[PDB]
RNA sequence: GUGGGAGAGGGUGGUGGAAUUCCCGGAGUAGCGGUGAAAUGCGCAGAUACCGGGAGGAACGCCGAUGGCGAAGGCAGCCACCUGGUCCACCCGUGACGCUGAGGCGCGAAAGCGUGGGGAGCAAACCGGAUUAGAUACCCGGGUAGUCCACGCCCUAAACGAUGCGCGCUAGGUCUCUGGGUCUCCUGGGGGCCGAAGCUAACGCGUUAAGCGCGCCGCCUGGGGAGUACGGCCGCAAGGC
RNA sequence: CUUUCU
């Protein structure tokens, strides 16, 4: 199914355009940096255009990760 | 002229004088290319999320300028050549696109 | 003989072969099996029982170094990887933590024709 | 770019009377600005070609938009080239 | 014109991390690799598997789509600069200034050519292993041109929607991308599917027409010979028209 | 794996 719980849902209104709000933009990576797709980000083509660009940006400063390793298997 | 936000990440391993050293060549260049400074937040140490010139952690500085757009891209060729500075990163300022509000 | 007592388990499966790499506490291999180390010579080589015998013999060479605890770190998809991972925690060491830690590319080399046509 | 000052400090320069915003004049004026900095851009970047087109266009616009000038008020045509610079 | 919008549209410079290959160091042995099986091949001058460092080239995971942009070819890491197109609202300005377009000029995937540079991975040819009655192939191990950049040339294609461009007219339904709105829907632009009328040989098309009309362009006239011969024009050549 | 012709 995939239906756990929209990460919009459980969060409060933020600045999407924000490339720092590290605390925000943890949510939307998996258990890797791999940004979550819409049916798990519940975002929209716009914000979710607009969130992988910030989440980018991010990473680059240092602060989001490009990729975590999978601890289970 | 545009606003950017200018981005710039040290060796968080500097001592009060060097660390405040280079905050003095990275003030005097911001002015010497035409950054008019509006403002300026700065975070300090934080945990990287991978290492960045090996060091695991680093110093984030965090201005945002007004200047004349024809030389943006010369005055981060500038920032960059400090060897203390490791990231540095120029942004155009937009409008914070807000959401869930 | 060092006696290391715990550290990592490194298991490099594919579709040709299984081969464990158990090393110490930061990196530095102490002993290493694989489907080749034990009898098996071709195909049998990648096949899932081999994996286990490697696994296996991997982890009694390490007994000798005094392993006890050990992190597992599986890479690659293949011919028994799963088992691999079974034998040590059987074995006799204590398998803390697993992790799949697979290399992916972020798209750098044309893989060679075999490994085309996708896209 | 051409600010918006730049720009209606043509727009104003042009004008037939307060208000001509799109006078044959205001606008053969507003394209050759256009056209300059365009042609300006691709004197660098000869590899723009996708910009080149954009170019190749705003001409057409101006010599059909002239061509008519010409027809009607021939004496605010050899007016208006003389100003603004044009042929040659 | 004024005010907004989305965008892998184009050009220059910069820069980020993943991976491969190579080199250095550690630790560590007898294999690794590869297949349907194998072998060639690499490894005790110590390979594979593991860790740390370095050099280099090429591409840009997730987001990513059923998505977007472009006239087409095509275009996706991030940043800045330069720049093209397009859409919406207001209805403010000019007042038929419009459409098409033989020839012209420009653009034009890939392969290919010329000079210079670059060269990690991949890989025509080629050098080997295997399979086979044979194997100039499919499968395996290597590998040069090339793939990359620059400047110049080539101009082709299933260059496809196999559907020239523009305008008007003719039920709706549903999903979707972007803009406005009195925003559980209305309205404009774009992408899809099902369908009225009608059209079609049928398949199907159906406000994104292949329907009803008007304007302008290109093209067809049984198959093979043959996109060949001849002539001409273009190209360094291959070759193109 | 391959696996021609009638
Ligand atoms: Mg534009
Ligand atoms: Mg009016
Ligand atoms: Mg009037
Ligand atoms: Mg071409
Ligand atoms: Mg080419
Ligand atoms: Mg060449
Ligand atoms: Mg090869
Ligand atoms: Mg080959
Ligand atoms: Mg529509
Ligand atoms: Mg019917
Ligand atoms: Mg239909
Ligand atoms: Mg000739």
């Amino acid at each position: 199914p995939s239906r756990k719980a929209k990460v919009k849902a459980t969060l409060g209104e933020f600045d999407l355009r924000d490339y720092r709000n590290v605390e925000v933009l943890k949510r939307f990576l998996s258990e890797t940096g791999k940004i979550l797709p819409r049916r798990r980000t519940g975002l929209s083509g716009k914000e979710q255009r607009i969130l992988a660009k910030t989440i980018k940006r991010a990473r680059i400063l240092g602060l989001l990760p490009f990729t975590e390793k999978l601890v289970r298997k | 002229m545009r606003r950017y936000e200018v981005n710039i990440v040290l060796n968080p391993n500097l001592d009060q004088s060097q660390l405040a050293l280079e905050k003095e060549i990275i003030q005097r260049a911001l002015e010497n290319y035409g950054a008019r400074v509006e403002k300026v937040e700065e975070l300090g140490l934080r945990r990287l999320a991978y290492p960045i010139a090996k060091d695991p952690q680093g110093y984030f500085l965090w201005y945002q300028v007004e200047m004349p757009e024809d030389r943006v891209n010369d005055l981060a060729r500038e920032l960059r050549i400090r060897d203390n500075v490791r990231r540095v990163m120029v942004v155009k300022s937009q409008e914070p696109f807000l959401a869930n509000a | 003989k060092r006696q290391v007592a715990s550290g990592r388990a490194y298991i490099h499966a594919s579709y040709n072969n299984t081969i464990v790499t158990i090393t110490d506490p930061d990196g530095n291999p102490i002993t290493w099996s694989s489907g080749g180390v034990i009898g098996y010579k071709g195909s049998r080589k990648g096949t899932p029982y081999a994996a286990q015998l490697a696994a296996l013999d991997a982890a009694k060479k390490a007994m000798a170094y005094g392993m006890q605890s050990v992190d597992v770190i599986v890479r690659g998809t293949g011919a028994g990887r799963e088992q691999a991972i079974r034998a040590l925690q059987a074995s006799g060491l204590q398998v803390k933590s697993i992790v799949d830690d697979t290399p992916v590319p972020h798209n750098g080399c044309r893989p060679k024709k075999k490994f085309r046509k996708a896209s | 770019p051409i600010t918006k000052e730049e720009k209606q400090k043509v727009i104003q320069e042009f004008a037939r009377f307060p208000g001509d915003t799109g006078s044959t004049e205001v606008q053969v004026a507003l394209l050759t600005l256009r056209i300059n900095r365009l042609s300006e851009h691709l004197k660098v970047h000869k590899k723009d070609h996708h910009s080149h087109r954009g170019l190749l266009m705003m001409v057409g616009q101006r010599r059909r938009l002239l061509r008519y000038l010409q027809r009607e008020d021939p004496e605010r045509y050899r007016a208006l080239i003389e100003k603004l610079g044009i042929r040659g």
